[PDB]
RNA sequence: UACCUGGUUGAUCCUGCCAGUAGCAUAUGCUUGUCUCAAAGAUUAAGCCAUGCAUGUCUAAGUACGCACGGCCGGUACAGUGAAACUGCGAAUGGCUCAUUAAAUCAGUUAUGGUUCCUUUGGUCGCUCGUACUUGGAUAACUGUGGUAAUUCUAGAGCUAAUACAUGCCGACGGGCGCUGACCCCCUUCGCGGGGGGGAUGCGUGCAUUUAUCAGUGGUGACUCUAGAUAACCUCGGGCCGAUCGCACGCCCGGCGGCGACGACCCAUUCGAACGUCUGCCCUAUCAACUUUCGAUGGUAGUCGCCGUGCCUACCAUGGUGACCACGGGUGACGGGGAAUCAGGGUUCGAUUCCGGAGAGGGAGCCUGAGAAACGGCUACCACAUCCAAGGAAGGCAGCAGGCG
RNA sequence: AAGCGUUUACUUUGAAAAAAUUAGAGUGUUCAAAGCAGGCCGCCUGGAUACCGCAGCUAGGAAUAAUGGAAUAGGACCGCG
């Protein structure tokens, strides 16, 4: 191997895909963008895997050229992109705006929102650097370098902002007693509240986060989303609602959907 | 006295030749709750190689080690014992991986079986990965 | 040409290594610069990531700082004196970090008479007939005094520079590359760094 | 085999090529192949001669003096049109396009005219005011960004400053108790 | 599922192996109706390859004077396809194999605070003070000469275009500021003297880089971090300030505006890459002392490098390792995740669809290209090996099928 | 609420330990192996979970295995010239 990887093989993606060997020997690989490698979602699994809106990837492929599919506010052409947390794929004629939030399990859900909900964002910044002319820059996870903010915001903090100006609007300060949601891992999809900030010299940080229900459960520093102000949201909920109860439950509410039904 | 090395031996951050009617030295803390000794502020020598007054920086991980040989110039042969338990035949084996650590001239009374921590930082030469951070005492012999 | 490997050689032990690839591209070195005095001629190279390096072969530019006023001149450069690396260098004219070499002063001495106005060496019997440093000294108003008064006070300059000013060549250290960026910059030696090269030039002199 | 520029031999040598000297075409970007060629030298151990005919004879070769060649493809930018036909930056250059007629057994007898590049049009006029405009936008854009941010900062100061009275009022309680 | 029987004796009980016992992989022999998946040249030959094929690609957004087509409304250049050609990106991806390799690869925690980064995304892209209503001249395609036995061989004459190649500005742009600062104004002192303002002329005044200092907007566990200014540097084998193109189309009385593509000076993102730490590897004493001016172990100072380093160079010290098995040798050894048998403890295998490393017969060297020491890319030699008109040209199936051994 | 502890071996918890493969919830491909569905007049849902050896980080204990504090006293503690 002479250079980087351009092929991605069906079995060797993560499993937060939940892809399927008996289709084929590759994958779409996920081009150079603003997200990771194992922690984004091509447009193609979003239409074709999810949505139910195709049979084929060369159909993906034709509705990009059809001027339909739009992120954030500019219409990208590669149904490979990298679309990794909080990325409103929003469909212009009947309305259907969608925003990519974990599930309560590893993977994404299909979460339909307003469009009073999509015409903003919270964000998350990374890192403050001093720009060449004495300017504090703003870098996000998704790295929207945004100059000129609020200094109030700090290193592990939130902005929400504006996408029609590309400007932040407001922020949510990283406070003991705030919301979290652990982004990453076997926890993903713990929406809970968080109790307690440890900081440990040297090595990385971790920050006790507690369920709603009295589970107190521990997560490091890098891993943390955090999503309201106290026990107040600024973003939507899908069904589950961060909860992860236990596989014994899980059966329990299953038979009771279907002697219900029948 | 001092200076017996090629080229000019001073602090790359100091200054002195500005017009003038002691030298001044610059150090640095270390981070991870470790102090600076008081010889490295007090005394005149430079270590380019030196975590304290020198162009390097301890990053990664921080071990312990035993002193066991010190008949080089400015570094130091340490000891590692280690045990590593057998899955198989369940019992320990006696391994150790000796190396050496550069030892800056900050610390003067250094003896043969002191405990000293050592931190890991940038390769400043073929095997060497490591500089001693502080020495402590050997189990008592005061004299 | 040459390779940069650790892999090549021997353990901390005694021991040879068995290696398991051939050199690669990332394992390049080339032939070093070896610079002498001369016009102007800066070579490039490519080099890894698709940047650019100026390789000097003969060169004549220098912007050296005088340490204790903070000013720098581009200056000719013209000799090799010593050097700390190799005996070969300071007999062979190389330009390489850290080379004390032998400079003229008229570039800083055109500064002192002008913002200063002071009178540093220039031994007595002659005179600048053109006139033109005189006009730098003379014709001073009534609140310009004043300044240049000030500066009189504040110019006490040491007793080891002005010998060195009588012969009108200064010491001067090579800080940068002029391998990679094709620049020689560095400072002029003062005090009790320019002490101690007097010491190491007689000291292998004899 | 052909032969060289500046080789300096007579018989017959292999030399490597590159891109941007003749002699050989570069098939693979850069690729680097020795090639047969022969000397720069002129002797009896040659096939075909090729021969420039600098200064006209004073008698008539029937091959060459007699048939003139016409132009096969006339000028295309607009400044070796001017430079051909003396022409000036006032005067229309669309007029004077090279022209050529076009006729066969078949078809009606058509006319072709280069497409002229670097000519002065109204839509590279609205790209030269389009890149400008930008250059104002963005020239008013971070001007007044940096207003909103210079009020923010303004924002600040007066609260943080009020912080270190209220913080250097509270010293002043601690020292009286 | 934590299991056995026969064999030494005239006839017993033990040790003990053998024989039987059952899966796990490979082949062979006989036989075979259906049907769902399906391994499959590596073992010896990482041996050699006839034959054919695997990386080429045009949108409205780089060039169209090929009627090869084609609109007739022409004289205001190109309606629109459009062969071929110039120009960018990829061809460093992928597939095959495990020859080589025993702290080396590789596997788990880590750091680049010691560097790069094609493309994509978030931003600066009138910040610099000194013909622009668009500069210059060269070429491929085409016309024509062919040379040769032979090729993806090549030239002479006529051209023509650039988002190929060089040069370079209109607008910003009138002044903000530091110095040389002539000179002017005011107060006091008998006066010299002291103090406070205004300011002519020019130089300098973007980003990025180089040398040097002063003070210390914003962070890290710690900077020689970022940033501010002072004094200079800006490689002619140069760094940007759109000398590019395409589609609807508008506002004033020639001047103002839109949606983009493309490539760009730089800072962040991504895929990474490489350097680093700790821990983990089969057998061997019929390998006990090994290594060291032919860097072996550290320091000083240099060169190269993407940077840190004996990676390399001159001088200092002769050290560094080993009985806690060093060095050396062999390994039918690429490693791991793992597979089989199993009460448990393990044993054996693991080249084989996933990851990381290596390689295309062998090393050695290399252009272009961000990325190769590439090999369906080159330059030599060695072994092999094709055509030949005897002058010369031309090749790498341990890829896809397939052929020989 | 922020920081410090004479060091380890031990024990327990927590993140991490790349998918498939190990066990294993769901499902009539007619059982089945495999596979990630399907059923109702657009919806309900899933694609879990368990293991992840060794070394390293982290937080409670010092019973057990060691180590020694000070004994020619330059031994600790509050302090002064």
């Amino acid at each position: 191997a002479r250079g980087p990887k351009k092929h991605l093989k069906r079995v060797a993606a993560p499993k937060h895909w939940m892809l399927d060997k008996l289709t084929g020997v590759f994958a779409p690989r996920p081009s150079t963008g603003p997200h990771k490698l194992r922690e984004c979602l091509p447009l193609i699994i979003f239409l074709r895997n999810r949505l139910k809106y195709a049979l084929t990837g060369d159909e993906v492929k034709k509705i990009c050229m059809q001027r339909f599919i739009k992120i954030d506010g500019k219409v990208r052409t590669d149904i490979t992109y990298p679309a990794g947390f909080m990325d409103v794929i929003s469909i212009d004629k009947t309305g259907e705006n969608f925003r990519l939030i974990y599930d309560t399990k590893g993977r994404f859900a299909v979460h339909r929102i307003t469009p009073e909900e999509a015409k903003y964002k919270l964000c998350k910044v990374r890192k403050i650097f001093v720009g060449t002319k004495g300017i504090p820059h703003l870098v996000t996870h998704d790295a929207r370098t945004i100059r000129y903010p609020d200094p109030l915001i700090k290193v592990n903090d939130t902005i929400q902002i504006d996408l029609e100006t590309g400007k932040i609007t407001d922020f949510i300060k990283f406070d003991t007693g705030n919301l979290c949601m652990v982004t990453g891992g076997a926890n993903l999809g713990r929406i809970g509240v968080i109790t307690n900030r440890e900081r440990h010299p040297g090595s990385f940080d971790v920050v006790h986060v507690k369920d709603a229900n009295g589970n107190s459960f521990a997560t490091r520093l890098s891993n943390i989303f955090v999503i309201g102000k106290g026990n107040k949201p600024w973003i939507s909920l899908p069904r589950g609602k961060g909860i992860r109860l236990t596989i014994a439950e899980e059966r329990d509410k299953r038979l009771a959907a279907k002697q219900s039904s029948g | 006295d001092i200076q017996t090395e090629r080229a000019y031996q001073k602090q790359p951050t100091i200054f002195q030749n500005k017009k003038r009617v002691k030298l001044p030295r610059y150090y640095k803390n270390i981070g991870l709750g470790f102090k600076t000794p008081k010889e490295a502020i007090e005394g005149t020598y430079i270590d380019k190689k030196c975590p304290f007054t020198g162009n390097v920086s301890i990053r990664g991980r921080i071990l312990s080690g035993v002193v066991t040989k010190m008949k080089m110039q400015r570094t130091i042969v340490i000891r590692r014992d280690y045990l590593h338990y057998i899955r198989k035949y369940n019992r320990f084996e006696k391994r150790h991986k000796n190396m050496s650590v550069h030892l800056s001239p900050c610390f003067r009374d250094v003896q043969i079986g002191d405990i000293v921590t050592v931190g890991e930082c940038r390769p400043l030469s073929k095997t060497v990965r490591f500089n001693v951070l502080k020495v402590t005492k050997a189990a008592g012999t005061k004299k | 040409g040459i390779s940069r490997d650790n892999w090549h050689k021997r353990r901390k032990t005694g021991g040879k290594r068995k290696p398991y690839h051939k050199k690669r591209k990332y394992e390049l070195g080339r032939p070093a610069a070896n610079t002498k005095i001369g016009p102007r001629r800066i070579h490039t190279v490519r080099v890894r990531g698709g940047n650019k390096k100026y390789r000097a072969l003969r060169l004549d530019v220098g912007n050296f700082s005088w340490g204790s006023e903070c000013c720098t001149r581009k200056t000719r450069i013209i000799d090799v004196v010593y050097n700390a690396s190799n005996n070969e260098l300071v007999r062979t004219k190389t330009l390489v970090k850290n080379c004390i070499v032998l400079i003229d002063s008229t570039p800083y001495r055109q500064w002192y008479e002008s913002h200063y106005a002071l009178p540093l060496g220039r031994k007595k019997g002659a005179k600048l007939t053109p006139e033109e440093e005189e006009i730098l000294n003379k014709k001073r108003s009534k609140k310009i005094q004043k300044k240049y008064d000030e500066r009189k006070k504040n110019a006490k300059i040491s007793s080891l520079l002005e010998e060195q000013f009588q012969q009108g060549k200064l010491l001067a250290c090579i800080a940068s590359r002029p391998g990679q960026c094709g620049r020689a910059d560095g400072y002029v030696l003062e005090g009790k760094e320019l002490e101690f090269y007097l010491r190491k030039i007689k000291a292998r002199k004899g | 085999f052909p032969m060289k520029q500046g080789v300096l031999t007579h018989g017959r040598v292999r030399l490597l090529l590159s891109k941007g000297h003749s002699c050989y075409r570069p098939r693979r970007t850069g690729e680097r192949k020795r090639k047969s060629v022969r000397g720069c030298i002129v002797d009896a151990n040659l096939s075909v001669l090729n021969l420039v005919i600098v200064k006209k004879g004073e008698k008539d070769i029937p091959g060459l003096t007699d048939t003139t060649v016409p132009r096969r493809l006339g000028p295309k930018r607009a400044s070796r049109i001017r430079k051909l036909f003396n022409l000036s930056k006032e005067d229309d250059v669309r007029q004077y396009v090279v022209r050529k007629p076009l006729n066969k057994e078949g078809k009606k007898p058509r006319t072709k005219a280069p497409k002229i590049q670097r000519l002065v049009t109204p839509r590279v006029l609205q790209h030269k005011r389009r890149r400008i405009a930008l250059k104002k936008q963005r020239t008013k854009k971070n001007k007044e960004e940096a207003a909103e941010y210079a009020k923010l900062l303004a924002k600040r100061m007066k609260e943080a400053k009020e912080k270190r009275q209220e913080q250097i009022a509270k010293r002043r309680r601690l020292s009286s108790l």
